[PDB]
């Protein structure tokens, strides 16, 4: 097999990584002590081994504060991971993106290579990282954007993904988020190999519409996202023929390097009180991947045009019912590929139906389907982000913060400059 | 972020200090001597914030008390909770200050300031992880405005990576006409815009008026004062002694309130008001709260929030609550009253809920603003200042202990660029 | 020059040094460098005793110094309020206007001597009286937020 390591980076990619585990242990059989039953590999890429039969996950958990990770360390699956992997500092960013790179970050920076280093040295073949972490949280954005350039330096050859969590005034914690996001995406442009964005507003929204919860909490939106994360991952866990490894992710993904922010889109989502629904058709759930609201990141891709498609089947999928669907929605739907790419659908199915979890939202599917698209819609995210940034940066708002903690302001501005040729490279992309 | 160190001088430093930590020892459950009598974890969660812990089951408060006149200690040792404060932390001088901000910040308070200093050392080294300071005076006085300015200085130049936070009572004539005050205030104020991160102004004069023409209380004590700054107090720190989302600590919450360095003067705002053992108010609910918050009549601060527009807001709701319905309201008020916030700061209101209410309430609200209109304030003293100034009435009291006559013009011409300052971005536009 | 130490025995408060002061020949009318008379003193530091000692030997209750500040000026600044109930039964001008267009209406108003508006508004105090910048002792109440200044600009 070829090894991957998961990075968890502050308190949202802490929390999202802790409930992942919890389902990739669920999925692949294994108890909270790591212990797997005698199961008959695909399933290492993740899952170190050790000598008395103890499968101990290829991850790391960073924060400059020891509050969640200290969950972690107490939890369920305490005995699941390495204690020397799980790295805390004492004082945090204070959602401030120049804490998290120049002044705090460094005191700790070293020591979390030091770690990795120890996971990639026990790799026969490591092909790259996952990196969690958030977009608005001052560790999140600059202590990220500070490891992603280590991992850049040191690790040259390897590919690096993203799952970023994009701020939303719903159950956003700082003003100065915006902020933050546009900071650490121009530092991470050119490291990271593909990111996919988990919009928090879209994550609220279906679990007030689809799950029927009136308050969504962080445990209500992390249970949906590793549900999300775990479908994106498959591939490379399982048995398969499409996005086997990290590099056909950026080969069926990313046709240039920097527009590589696919879209993800989910269905069914289904609350966990109707456990006696009906189980939806193939077709049904495909076309509900063309649905706005079943996306990830608040857009309308019908407003873009397509440069690669995906679709990742699990459960009771027959092939031959996929094909079906595909004509019917390359006709019926407004599906706008560009001029310079094939229109073609790659198809990917587990025939196993998705695990959920103990204590969930969802209810058991037969068959479920996650969309992996790159649609130049994306970029209206980008808009609204750019538009929160400009209003603040006018009045020089909140920068004071910035100055004061090593950087200085001149990156405010060619980040932001950054945002504005990113933007223009899907509108010279799909007019 | 954990230990806060507490410092109180002067005369009402020391009076509105004890009220202090008589209120939040009711609400965590410690008597007088300092044992925990409580019926609840979430005492004893951020206890360590506050309070130190001793030999038995005893928590000290982490209060300095400092004063020049010896005759305010035993006035805080005739407290009911004068045993719980230790007496290594008593630094007491010889002869007072007559309210004069020059004996207090160059000549008696400049002898007394180091013995402090060590008491200061020896408290912030026995913290684990120290996150800042919070200092209770007045501003019309001579050790509270002089002294007090001055042991900031001191020890924000051996702190200086941590958080001053300071409760300052600003004059007025109602409660006490002497006509020196303003000159205290004004060379104060020039102290508090260059070394303090967080000043909330509690205005003696907003304090008679809600006490005389609200509470009915025709001669209205300091006791009466106290009352309304002992549950403000209490409200603003509800979140630094509870688990709490938000802020939770110092810095994040000065990155979320000041977005400009020098305007870091708050009006603090409280619903529902009370007089003492009256027990008046019950049937308040949630969208009478948020009225309430945002109402004139209910400021701490004698300045009408409709003259100008809000930088930051920050709401503390305590009780069993609805937070959905908190949500639906804070939303609305924002709607209604759009005029009143600044458009190029998005998402500028921050809301929390705590479940513990404080003593003898089931319904709370504590509101914390960053208005432009807090140049109410500063324009009534400065008026009251030049009065004085352009007669030169007094001035030989400040000239013989040591001050130059330009110091009062300095500090004159400052508040009129703060008042310049707000009035600056209460004008400003997005376009 | 005794004209120097009845100054200082006026601001001191020294009540048998200004009488015997005076008994020498010391001008009751001396000033300072800025024009400050010893009724100007007196009545700043709150000497009702010297205050009434001088009226009664020729000091002029209305001289104004550099600044064009009377003794009722000053009394209605620092807030004493036998001083000026004395000032103004000899004679004091209520309506005198100081080099910033101040009257004594102006100061007792932004200083909050609340008592002493009410004094100088019985005397005859011009309520109209615009200072260098057009306001009036109403327009300071409203400015302000001063409602029970307002009330007593208002009878
Ligand atoms: N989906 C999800 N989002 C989260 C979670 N925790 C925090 N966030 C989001 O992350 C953003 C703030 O970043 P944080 O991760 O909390 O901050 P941090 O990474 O710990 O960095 P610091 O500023 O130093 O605390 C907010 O917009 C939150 O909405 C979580 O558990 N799940
Ligand atoms: N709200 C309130 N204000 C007070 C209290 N005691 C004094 N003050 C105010 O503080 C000012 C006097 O300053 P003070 O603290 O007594 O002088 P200090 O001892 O040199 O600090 C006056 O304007 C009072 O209005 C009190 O108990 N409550
Ligand atoms: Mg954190």
């Amino acid at each position: 097999m070829r090894e991957c390591i998961s990075i968890h980076v502050g308190q949202a990619g802490v929390q999202i990584g802790n409930a992942c585990w919890e389902l990739y242990c669920l999925e692949h059989g294994i108890q909270p002590d790591g212990q797997m039953p005698s199961d008959k590999d695909s399933f290492n890429t993740f899952f170190s081994e050790t000598g008395a039969g103890k499968h101990v996950p290829r991850a790391v958990f960073v924060d400059l504060e020891p509050t969640v990770i200290d969950e972690v360390r107490t939890g369920t699956y305490r005995q699941l991971f390495h204690p020397e992997q799980l790295i805390t500092g004492k004082e945090d960013a204070a959602n401030n993106y120049a804490r998290g790179h120049y002044t705090i970050g460094k005191e700790i920076i070293d020591l979390v290579l030091d770690r990795i280093r120890k996971l990639a040295d026990q790799c026969t073949g490591l092909q790259g990282f996952l990196v969690f972490h958030s977009f608005g949280g001052g560790t999140g954005s600059g202590f990220t954007s500070l490891l992603m350039e280590r991992l850049s330096v040191d690790y040259g050859k390897k590919s690096k993904l993203e799952f970023s969590i994009y701020p939303a005034p719903q159950v956003s914690t700082a003003v100065v988020e915006p902020y933050n996001s546009i900071l650490t995406t121009h530092t991470t442009l050119e490291h990271s190999d593909c990111a996919f964005m988990v919009d928090n507003e879209a994550i609220y929204d279906i679990c007030r519409r689809n799950l029927d919860i009136e308050r969504p909490t962080y445990t209500n939106l992390n249970r949906l996202i590793s549900q999300i994360v775990s479908s994106i991952t498959a591939s490379l866990r399982f048995d398969g023929a499409l996005n086997v490894d990290l590099t056909e992710f950026q080969t069926n993904l990313v046709p240039y390097p920097r527009i590589h922010f696919p879209l993800a889109t989910y269905a069914p989502v289904i609350s966990a009180e109707k456990a006696y629904h009906e189980q939806l058709s193939v077709a049904e759930i495909t076309n509900a991947c063309f649905e706005p609201a079943n996306q990830m990141v608040k857009c309308d891709p019908r407003h873009g045009k397509y440069m690669a498609c995906c679709l990742l089947y699990r459960g009771d999928v027959v092939p031959k019912d996929v094909n079906a669907a595909i004509a019917t929605i390359k006709t019926k739907r407004s599906i706008q590929f560009v001029d310079w790419c094939p229109t073609g659908f790659k198809v990917g199915i587990n025939y196993q139906p998705p695990t959920v979890v103990p204590g969930g939202d969802l209810a058991k599917v037969q068959r479920a389907v996650c969309m992996l698209s790159n649609t130049t819609a994306i970029a209206e995210a980008w808009a609204r982000l750019d538009h929160k940034f400009d209003l603040m940066y006018a009045k020089r708002a909140f920068v004071h913060w910035y100055v004061g903690e090593g950087m200085e302001e001149g990156e405010f501005s060619e980040a932001r400059e950054d945002m504005a040729a990113l933007e223009k490279d899907y509108e010279e992309v799909g007019v | 972020m954990r230990e806060i160190v507490h410092i109180q001088a002067g005369q009402c430093g020391n009076q509105i200090g004890a009220k202090f930590w008589e209120v939040i020892s009711d609400e965590h459950g410690i008597d007088p001597t300092g044992s925990y009598h409580g019926d609840s974890d979430l005492q004893l969660e951020r206890i360590n914030v506050y309070y130190n812990e001793a030999t038995g089951n005893k928590y000290v408060p982490r209060a300095i008390l400092v004063d020049l006149e010896p005759g305010t200690m035993d006035s805080v040792r005739s407290g009911p909770f004068g045993q719980i404060f230790r007496p290594d932390n008593f630094v007491f001088g010889q002869s007072g200050a007559g309210n004069n901000w020059a004996k207090g910040h160059y000549t008696e308070g400049a002898e007394l300031v180091d013995s402090v200093l060590d008491v200061v050392r020896k408290e912030s080294e026995s913290c684990d992880c120290l996150q800042g300071f919070q200092l209770t005076h007045s501003l019309g006085g001579g050790t509270g405005s002089g002294m007090g300015t001055l042991l900031i200085s001191k020890i924000r130049e051996e702190y200086p990576d941590r958080i001053m936070n300071t409760f300052s009572v600003m004059p007025s004539p109602k409660v006490s006409d002497t006509v020196v005050e303003p000159y205290n205030a004004t060379l104060s104020v020039h102290q508090l815009v260059e070394n303090t991160d967080e000043t909330y102004c509690i205005d003696n004069e907003a304090l008679y008026d809600i006490c005389f023409r609200t509470l009915k209380l025709t001669t209205p004590t300091y006791g009466d004062l106290n009352h309304l700054v002992s549950a403000t107090m209490s409200g603003v720190t509800t979140c630094l002694r509870f688990p709490g989302q938000l802020n939770a600590d110092l810095r994040k919450l000065a990155v979320n309130m000041v977005p400009f360095p020098r305007l870091h003067f708050f009006m603090p705002g409280f619903a529902p008001l009370t007089s003492r053992g009256s027990q008046q108010y019950r049937a308040l609910t949630v969208p009478e709260l948020t009225q309430q918050m945002f109402d004139s009549k209910n400021m701490m601060a004698a300045c009408d929030p409709r003259h100008g527009r809000y930088l930051t807001v920050a709401a503390i709701f305590r009780g069993r609550m609805s937070m959905k319905e908190v949500d639906e309201q804070m939303l609305n008020v924002q709607n209604k009253n759009s005029s009143y916030f600044v458009e190029w700061i998005p998402n500028n209101v921050k809301t929390a809920v705590c479940d513990i209410p404080p003593r003898g309430l089931k319904m709370s609200a504590t509101f914390i603003g960053n208005s432009t209109a807090i140049q109410e304030l500063f324009k009534r003293i400065s008026e009251q200042f030049t009065a004085m100034f352009r007669r030169k009435a007094f001035l030989h009291w400040y000239t013989g202990e040591g001050m130059d006559e330009m110091e009062f013009t300095e500090a004159e011409s400052n508040m009129n660029d703060l008042v310049s300052e707000y009035q600056q971005y209460q004008d400003a536009t997005a376009d | 020059d005794l004209g120097k130490k009845l100054l200082e025995a006026a601001r001191a408060g020294q009540d048998d040094e200004v009488r015997i002061l005076m008994a020498n020949g010391a001008d009751v009318n001396a000033t300072d460098a800025s024009g400050l008379t010893p009724l100007h003193l007196a009545a700043t530091y709150g000497h009702l005793e010297i205050v009434e000692v001088l009226l009664k030997h020729g000091a002029d209750v209305n001289a104004i110094d550099i600044m064009g500040s009377t003794p009722l000026h000053l009394a209605a600044l620092i807030g004493h309020l036998e001083i000026v109930e004395v000032l103004l039964k000899h004679g004091a001008d209520v309506n005198a206007v100081d080099t910033w267009g101040d009257t004594p209406l102006h100061l007792a108003a932004i200083m909050g001597h609340l008592e002493i508006v009410e004094v100088l508004l019985k005397h005859g105090a011009d309520v109209n009286a615009q200072d260098k910048f057009g306001k009036t002792a109403f327009d300071i109440s409203i400015d302000n937020g001063n409602e029970d200044l307002a009330e007593i600009l208002q009878k």
